[PDB]
């Protein structure tokens, strides 16, 4: 029984089921043939070198020296290489697609400049908590490589005004957007960029200073899917009504931590909402009155999230527990206004619920950690 | 339960089986998913929207690391320990870490 | 350091000797000194500085509770507190307060 008589396709399919550590540490010393098999464009076009700390500083010269089709560079949580060690790889970058580097503070705008001018093809630029990332490099990023299709620019307080307009006039193929607590973001950069590409599905502007003057004009596009407008500045209610009445295709709506937003929106969200799938209402000031409407007038619901609710109706929660057919997602936390019956009876009455109470999710977590 | 709280506490102070990772000034606390949900509504805002196995959170530059360190032990032990040098930034008993309206 | 002075005074206090100012709460007597309570709680300096007597007897309103009261003196002395979640509200002022306490 010789394993090396198998065709190379089968041997590569076998070797693809080993991690990079296993492949480069054990299977590369067995013999010449296995070492030559564990070195390909197959295994070296999806790098994913995240959190390899102080081991890859000048080594990036060899990973991309003869390799021709790196497309999935991932150096997230890097703390070893410098601008030189990333620009040397950035010089070639043949058809890079999904550059990703989170929390790599030592990287600066020089790396962005190196990666943005040597590959006119890109699909994902999901950079992260890198500070000192000024807006001069993103200008040329939008000017030279106008093929990028997805950005992520959280926690970079240097993207104030020029960046959005510069990758809004040239680039048009963007699909997803995500932003974080980035100050100095003006409203006069998104209103113009609201008529070119209406194919956006995911929108996230958490902790940002976008005024509702651009949210009002969102009625134009009718293809939006997911919303992440958390802590937003007084978005228009009638615009939300129109987008939920006309756009039947709507996936997610978070709207958490908003205080000027009133009870009317959640009162009316059960009037016609049939395809709504989850709701994240944490620390909401609900007046424990929409539960009757959300139980009686809603028949299609599977995810419900109760946050820091000071008051609640145990009878209503019990009624809605059996009112639905599959709505079992009670992740209760810090609910002081609770009895000791539901947490004692519904655990065994419904053996298809996980729950989230403190008394239960302490032994289960230890048990699942010990098993795996 | 109480012994459940202590067991979770030790498992936190094992650096093993930690879900949520708090990133403040390069320093990284490693704690669970459920407990920080019980602690401060600000965090449970940023967790429950994801079912990802590994999570990451950053905090505003306003929240200080010196006052941040005792808070984790607060959350894990439900215990109060204080010194006269470090009070003003925690002066609401809703612990008022800078921004920080729950 | 003067904290050595504070700790020495604390240990002397925790012998029921060399104690100068006596606090009375529904019968319980808690002994302490003259200078330190003047430095700690502004309600106390009011009733103290106006006399030069020997033995003092200061009573506290029902508004101040014993259960929070024992750690108050401890935090006055050594700036360290012990407290759990059940007894918090009658102490939630973070500038001590708790006494009158319009400053």
């Amino acid at each position: 029984p010789d394993i090396n008589q198998l065709p190379p396709s089968i041997l590569l399919k076998i070797f693809s089921n080993l991690s990079l550590d296993e492949r480069c540490l054990s299977a590369s010393l067995v013999c010449k043939y296995w070492r030559d098999l564990c070195l390909d464009f197959q295994f070296w076009k999806q790098l994913d070198l995240s959190s390899r700390q102080q081991v890859t500083d000048e080594l990036l010269e060899k990973i991309a020296s003869r390799s021709q089709n790196i497309i999935e560079i991932n150096i997230s949580d890097c703390r070893s290489m410098s601008d030189n060690g990333v620009c040397v790889l950035a010089f070639k970058c043949p058809g890079l697609l999904r550059y990703t580097a989170y929390r790599c503070k030592q990287l600066s705008d020089t790396s962005i400049i190196a990666v943005a001018s040597h590959c006119p093809l890109l699909q994902k630029v999901h950079v992260g908590n890198q500070d000192k990332l000024t807006d001069e490099g993103l200008k040329q990023l939008g000017s030279k490589c106008r093929e990028l299709k997805d950005i992520h620019f959280g926690q970079c307080y240097k993207i104030s005004d020029e960046g959005m307009i510069v990758i809004a006039k040239g680039c048009l193929k963007l699909q997803r957007i995500y932003m974080q607590e980035n100050k100095l973001v003006t409203d006069q950069s998104v209103k113009a960029f609201a008529e070119h590409c209406p194919e956006l599905q995911y929108v996230g502007f958490m902790g940002c200073s976008v005024t509702s003057k651009g949210v009002i004009h969102l009625t134009k596009l009718r293809n939006l899917s997911s919303l992440d407008l958390r802590h937003i500045t007084e978005l228009d209610n009638e615009t939300v009504m129109e987008i939920v009445k006309r756009c039947k295709n709507l996936s997610s709506l978070n709207l958490c931590l908003n205080w000027i937003i009133n009870d009317r929106c959640v009162e009316v969200i059960a009037k016609e909402g049939q395809n709504l799938k989850e709701l994240y209402l944490v620390s909401c000031k609900i007046t424990d009155y929409a539960l009757i409407a959300i139980g009686r007038y809603s028949m299609t619901i599977e995810t419900v999230d109760v946050g820091w609710c000071k008051e609640i109706t145990d009878q209503g929660a019990t009624l809605i527990a059996q009112s639905s057919k599959s709505l079992r997602y009670l992740g209760l936390m810090r609910c002081d206004k609770v009895n000791e019956v539901t947490v004692e009876q519904l655990v065994q009455q419904y053996p298809h619920i996980t729950f989230s109470t403190v008394l239960q999710d302490c032994k289960r977590t230890l048990e699942r950690a010990y098993q795996m | 339960s109480t012994n459940v709280l202590l067991s979770l506490n030790d498992q936190r102070k094992k650096d093993v089986l930690c879900d949520v990772t708090i990133f403040v000034e390069g320093q990284r606390f490693r704690a669970h998913r459920s407990v920080l949900a019980a602690c401060s509504s600000y965090f449970h805002s940023r967790i429950v929207g994801q079912a990802d196995g590994e999570l990451n959170i950053t905090l505003p530059e306003e929240v200080t690391v010196k006052g941040f360190e005792p808070l984790i032990q607060f959350a894990y032990t439900a215990k109060l320990i204080l010194s006269k040098e470090n009070v003003d930034e925690v002066c609401k008993c809703v612990e008022f870490l800078s921004v920080h309206n729950i």
